[PDB]
C-alpha cells in the first residue's frame, strides 16, 4: 500500500458544470458558470488536501492558510491536466460538458486569460508528464506559497515537503525505469514547480480584479470567502512564493 | 473563515 497508490485513490473525480449552451452564450453566465464550478472544485480539495498522510499534523491555521495560498495554483494545474489528457491541450477542458474550442477563445472578453491557461497544459505537452508525476506536483503545489512572518508549525511542514519530493523521485522513476539522467527530469519538474507562480499571477489579478470590481460576475460563497480573506494579504506583499531555484 | 474552517473539521 504505496503512498502514489493511495493519491491515485484519493484524487476527485472529473466534475460536470452543468452548463447549458441552450442558452445564449454572454460572458457573464460563462465566468458565473467557471466560478460555480470552482467553488465545488475547491470543497473537493479541501476533502482531498484533509486525505493526505501528514497534512493534519500541521496546525489548523497552516491548514487553512496553505488551501487559501494555492487553491488557483491547484485549479489551474489540474485544468492544465485535463486539457492534456482530454485534447493534447488544444482545448481548455474545464469539465467534459465545458470544453472551450480554440475558435471559442477568440472572444475578446476571454482570449487573454485563456491564452495564459493553454500555457499550463503545453508544458504537460511538452515535457510528456506522467500521472503520478503530476498527482506528486499537486501536492506540492499545496505546499508551494507561504506567509513571509512564517507557520505555525514549521518543522512538521518540512517534513511534508520532504516526504513529498522523495515521492516525485519515486515518479520519475516508475516513469522512465531508473535512468543516469533522472536528475534532469527532476530539474526539469522542479522548474516547472517554480513557473508556476508566475503562470498563476496574472490569473489570480484577472480574478481579484473581476471580485472587487464586480465586472455583474457572480462568485459561490466558498471561493468570495478564500479571495477576500487572500486579497489583502497579496497587496500587503505578505507572501512568500517558495521557488527551487533561485 | 467559518466555511473552510467547518470543511477542515467536518467528518
Ligand atoms: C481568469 C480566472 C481564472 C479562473 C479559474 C482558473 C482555474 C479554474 C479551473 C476550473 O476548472 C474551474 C474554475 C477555475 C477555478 C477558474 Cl476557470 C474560475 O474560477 C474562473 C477564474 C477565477 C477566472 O476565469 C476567467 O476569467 C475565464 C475562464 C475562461 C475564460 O475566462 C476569473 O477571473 C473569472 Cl472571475
Amino acid at each position: 500500500p504505496t503512498l502514489i497508490s493511495l493519491l491515485e485513490v484519493i484524487e476527485p473525480e472529473v466534475l460536470y458544470s452543468g452548463y447549458d449552451s441552450t442558452l445564449p452564450d454572454t460572458s457573464t453566465r460563462l465566468m458565473s458558470t467557471l466560478n460555480r464550478l470552482g467553488g465545488r472544485q475547491v470543497v473537493s480539495a479541501v476533502k482531498w488536501a484533509k486525505a493526505l498522510p501528514g497534512f493534519r499534523n500541521l496546525h489548523l491555521d497552516d491548514q487553512m492558510t496553505l488551501l487559501q495560498y494555492s487553491w488557483m495554483s491547484l485549479m489551474a494545474f489540474s485544468l492544465g491536466w485535463r486539457s492534456y489528457k482530454q485534447s493534447n491541450g488544444n482545448m481548455l477542458c474545464f469539465a467534459p460538458d465545458l470544453v472551450i474550442n480554440e475558435e471559442r477563445m477568440q472572444l475578446p472578453y476571454m482570449y487573454d486569460q485563456c491564452q495564459q491557461m493553454l500555457k499550463i497544459s503545453s508544458e504537460f505537452v511538452r515535457l510528456q508528464v506522467s500521472y503520478d508525476e503530476y498527482l506528486c506536483m499537486k501536492v506540492l503545489l499545496l505546499l508551494s506559497t507561504v506567509p513571509k512572518d512564517g507557520l505555525k508549525s514549521q518543522a512538521v511542514f518540512d517534513e511534508i515537503r520532504m516526504t513529498y519530493i522523495k515521492e516525485l523521485g519515486k515518479a520519475i522513476v516508475k516513469r522512465e525505469g531508473n535512468s543516469s539522467q533522472n536528475w534532469q527530469r527532476f530539474y526539469q519538474l522542479t522548474k516547472l514547480l517554480d513557473s508556476m507562480h508566475e503562470m498563476v499571477g496574472g490569473l489570480l489579478q484577472f480574478c481579484f480584479y473581476t471580485f472587487v470590481n464586480k465586472s455583474s460576475v457572480e462568485f459561490p460563497e466558498m471561493l468570495a470567502e478564500i479571495i477576500s480573506n487572500q486579497l489583502p494579504k497579496f497587496k500587503a506583499g505578505s507572501v512568500k512564493p517558495l521557488l527551487f531555484h533561485q | 473563515n467559518a466555511l473552510l474552517r467547518y470543511l477542515l473539521d467536518k467528518d
